[PDB]
RNA sequence: GUGGGAGAGGGUGGUGGAAUUCCCGGAGUAGCGGUGAAAUGCGCAGAUACCGGGAGGAACGCCGAUGGCGAAGGCAGCCACCUGGUCCACCCGUGACGCUGAGGCGCGAAAGCGUGGGGAGCAAACCGGAUUAGAUACCCGGGUAGUCCACGCCCUAAACGAUGCGCGCUAGGUCUCUGGGUCUCCUGGGGGCCGAAGCUAACGCGUUAAGCGCGCCGCCUGGGGAGUACGGCCGCAAGGC
């Protein structure tokens, strides 16, 4: 399975507005995925968690969602 | 009386009783069934045939109502929990979607001796 | 059977018929060892069954014994407590061994004099639907059906 | 000193969503709940389930780790402010200014105390239902103090790595966190795992020493009696030394 960072471009981990990539991290839930899917280092996911909850606060990630098929 | 043609089924399934509600597309239930209004009194309610059999009678009294398309959510964890669906799917409704809406907190609340 | 399949006893044909159940039947007719006694028994029964209704015994036999086998019986399993009645389906040599046992049984509990009568009346009420044995086994049926509340403990 | 860095380190104020409970409303019948079975309990004054709205308290899911920070206790949503510790590179400045530390002083989980607030959920005591030979328990239904906050006490613990602090010396291998570098790798500084020499009664320790040495502090001298008695000190008390 491909992991988020292999497919993408030079982006900011730092932008909590930027929805389009931010919604990449997210699963199929609004659960924030574990490094085995995101592909990130440690520095770079504990930067993109707090950068997620940002988004998440201001309305534009997901703070949960529903399960599909179950 | 109602002649809702379309409408959700809410499975509420615990590991002692399983209960599904019938509702409109706007949140309105129309009719309910479980393990209690079938039969089963005691533990009995809490196994996969109980929850086959409610959900089943719920399906027919939404028939009485005239129920066609069924967008199904989920919540809870039980034995029968999957066979409420399997029952609600070959019961003559038509699934739309099967939505798993277990509702789980963000460490809010302190649970009971049991639960820890 | 903690080690090996228990092979199956191949019974030997019969000199009448040339057919395995026929000996099978005989077999379970006979007591205290006494299969002339038993072989006598059924090939008497044999002829009153043939004279009776103007049919050939062999169909008769097979038919009533296609009628007595179940389809489906209860065991008891132990989980949570005391043990519950577990319905299941039935293999064919079980079957064929519970078909002959009940006729068997059927046809001593019956009112009848004489043993050949005894086993040609039971095949005949066998083979038409009815009697005793057909109860036993619709009984054993009707354990499953029943007890299908616990189909999620088939084991 | 300069220049970079990581962090649930601490304090203050704000703020977000999920969930529980409760209240208002809609729609909707006959049960829900609970257990190994059950019963108390709740429900026709309309419950449970479903939908919308409101209130309040407490705790922060995924990220999360075998991770990080702190002297220890201990510290997880997000934001801002105030502030501590620490690491690295540069080789710049002072020029032995160091180490330890009886006493003292400060900090010190939970529970507990006092005054005043707060109170969803949980829950000692207690009230019931079961189970059992009996049930004063485990299991079920309720439920007060408490848990939460402000301020002042309390000074205990398996307060554990059951391993005091500092420095130097003594094979490596492997995983990892965080810096620097000419970036298959090297070089610092933390977190683990194997294992040289050596140590150990053995288990095991082994550059995060329980090895080889040095400095300083604390403590030990058979078990029970007993962390008891008396005395003193501290404390509102419980009680602690
Ligand atoms: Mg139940
Ligand atoms: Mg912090
Ligand atoms: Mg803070
Ligand atoms: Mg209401
Ligand atoms: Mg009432
Ligand atoms: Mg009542
Ligand atoms: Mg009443
Ligand atoms: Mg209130
Ligand atoms: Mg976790
Ligand atoms: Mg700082
Ligand atoms: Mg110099
Ligand atoms: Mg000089
Ligand atoms: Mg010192
Ligand atoms: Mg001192
Ligand atoms: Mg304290
Ligand atoms: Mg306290
Ligand atoms: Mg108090
Ligand atoms: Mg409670
Ligand atoms: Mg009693
Ligand atoms: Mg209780
Ligand atoms: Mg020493
Ligand atoms: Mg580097
Ligand atoms: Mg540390
Ligand atoms: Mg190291
Ligand atoms: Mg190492
Ligand atoms: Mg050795
Ligand atoms: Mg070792
Ligand atoms: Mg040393
Ligand atoms: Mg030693
Ligand atoms: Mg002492
Ligand atoms: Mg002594
Ligand atoms: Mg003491
Ligand atoms: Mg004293
Ligand atoms: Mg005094
Ligand atoms: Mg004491």
């Amino acid at each position: 399975k491909a992991k988020v960072k292999a497919t993408l471009g030079e982006f900011d981990l730092r932008d909590y507005r930027n929805v389009e990539v931010l919604k990449r991290f997210l699963s199929e839930t609004g659960k924030i995925l574990p490094r085995r899917r995101t592909g990130l280092s440690a520095k770079e996911q504990r930067i993109l968690a707090k950068t997620i909850k940002r988004a998440r606060i201001l309305g534009l990630l997901p703070f949960t969602e529903k399960l599909v098929r179950k | 009386k109602r002649q809702v043609a379309s409408g959700r089924a809410y499975i509420h399934a615990s590991y002692n009783n399983t209960i599904v509600t019938i509702t409109d597309p706007d949140g309105n239930p129309i009719t309910w069934s479980s393990g209690g209004v079938i039969g089963y009194k005691g533990s009995r309610k809490g196994t996969p045939y109980a929850a086959q059999l409610a959900a089943l009678d719920a399906a027919k009294k939404a028939m009485a109502y005239g129920m066609q398309s069924v967008d199904v959510i989920v919540r809870g964890t039980g034995a029968g929990r999957e066979q409420a669906i399997r029952a609600l799917q070959a019961s003559g409704l038509q699934v739309k979607s099967i939505v798993d809406d277990t509702p789980v907190p963000h460490n809010g609340c302190r649970p009971k001796k049991k639960f820890r | 059977a903690r080690r090996r399949r228990a092979e199956v006893r191949q019974l030997q044909p019969d000199l009448v018929y040339g057919d395995v159940l026929v000996t099978a039947f005989i077999n379970k007719i006979m007591r205290d060892g006494k299969k002339n006694l038993a072989a006598r028994i059924f090939y008497d029964a044999c002829k009153i069954i043939q004279e009776k209704t103007g049919q050939e015994p062999l169909k008769v036999f097979k038919q009533a014994v296609e009628n007595v086998k179940p389809r489906m019986e209860v065991r008891s399993r132990r989980v949570g407590g005391a043990n519950y009645q577990v319905p299941m389906e039935v293999s064919p040599r079980r079957q064929q061994s519970l078909a002959l046992r009940w006729l068997v049984q059927a046809a001593n509990q019956r009112p009848e004099r004489r043993a050949a009568v005894r086993i040609a009346h039971e095949l005949m009420d066998a083979a038409e639907g009815k009697g005793g044995a057909v109860k036993k086994k619709e009984d054993v049926e009707r354990m499953a059906e029943a007890n299908r509340a616990y189909a999620h403990y088939r084991w």
